[PDB]
């Protein structure tokens, strides 16, 4: 946050906690909106043998 | 059969007990053996029923090419029957019951031998391709599954496949065998079963070499 030192000290005193530690507005700490592709593993029934549907 | 009909009159003229003397019990009589493949002297000869396979090849066929140590595999009863390795064909007789005990069956007693200087997977693939070319296509198991097996088999020679496929191929045969109209489905499933059961490590090795070469 672009809050001056005096305003920060005043707001932390009025509230009673350290506010800059836990801010309400989201900043660069969040993840990117463009991500690598996934691979998404397949389930247990994707076998080639010993996989008859009458057993599952 | 032609052989059965042709031998019936001699059985009548000489007696049934004389013909029953040869061979073991429930395996009586003489048999025509067509020994072909990697033998010095491929030949058709008549012999008593329960001859040891090695004795028959050593006497009548002139010995396997390259000596007995060169032997790799033998298909005793024609393309339909499963193949057997050198370990069990050392002391195996040639009749119905004993060959069934070898998981093969006597079949037509048409012996095809292959030494160790040949691609066994290629031979089994050719057999499967023949069976694909010879099925009438009436019922869906034989038709579709035998074509399907042939495609899988062709890749196996190349090794273009994976280790998981080998198990899958086995189940495919379980779906062909016993579910068709006639026994051509059984005769097409059994060679694959025998080749897998007795040379799975060879298929694994070929697959590994293909995976290494193609990265
Ligand atoms: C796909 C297939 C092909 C066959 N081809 C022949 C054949 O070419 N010649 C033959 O004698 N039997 C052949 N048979 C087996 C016949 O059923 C057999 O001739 C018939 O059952 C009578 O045999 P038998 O004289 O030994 O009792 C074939 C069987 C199958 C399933
Ligand atoms: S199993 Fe016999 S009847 Fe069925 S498609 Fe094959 S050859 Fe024809």
């Amino acid at each position: 946050a672009s809050a001056t030192r005096v305003i920060q000290l005043l707001r932390n005193w009025a509230s009673g906690r350290d506010l800059q530690a836990k801010l309400q507005l989201r900043y660069q700490e969040i993840s990117k909106r463009t991500q690598p592709p996934p691979k998404l593993p397949v389930g247990p029934s994707h076998k080639l043998s010993n996989n008859y549907y009458c057993t599952r | 059969n032609v052989e059965t009909v042709a031998v019936s009159p001699t059985i009548c003229r000489r007696g049934g007990a004389w013909f029953a003397s040869f061979g073991r019990e429930r395996n009586s009589g003489t048999k025509l053996f067509n020994i072909s493949g990697h033998v010095n002297h491929p030949c058709t000869v008549e012999e008593e029923m329960s001859v040891p396979l090695k004795e028959l090849i050593e006497k009548h066929a002139g010995g396997v090419i390259g000596g007995w140590d060169n032997l790799l595999a033998v298909i005793p009863g024609g393309s339909s029957t499963p193949l057997i390795p050198k370990s069990v064909c050392e002391t195996v007789l040639m009749d119905f019951d004993a060959l069934v005990q070898a998981q093969t069956g006597l079949g037509t007693a048409a012996v095809i031998v292959m030494d160790r200087s040949t691609d066994i997977v290629k031979a089994i693939a050719r057999l499967i391709e023949f069976y694909k070319h010879e099925s009438c296509g009436q019922c869906t198991p034989c038709r579709e599954g035998v074509d399907w097996m042939n495609k899988v088999m062709a890749r196996f020679v190349k090794g273009d496949a994976r280790p998981a496929e080998i198990d899958s191929l086995w189940e495919i045969s379980k779906q062909i065998e016993g579910h068709t109209i006639c026994a051509l489905g059984d005769g097409a499933a059994w060679p694959v079963q025998g080749l897998i059961r007795h040379f799975r490590p060879e298929l694994e090795e070929r697959m590994q070499q293909f995976a290494l070469q193609h990265q």
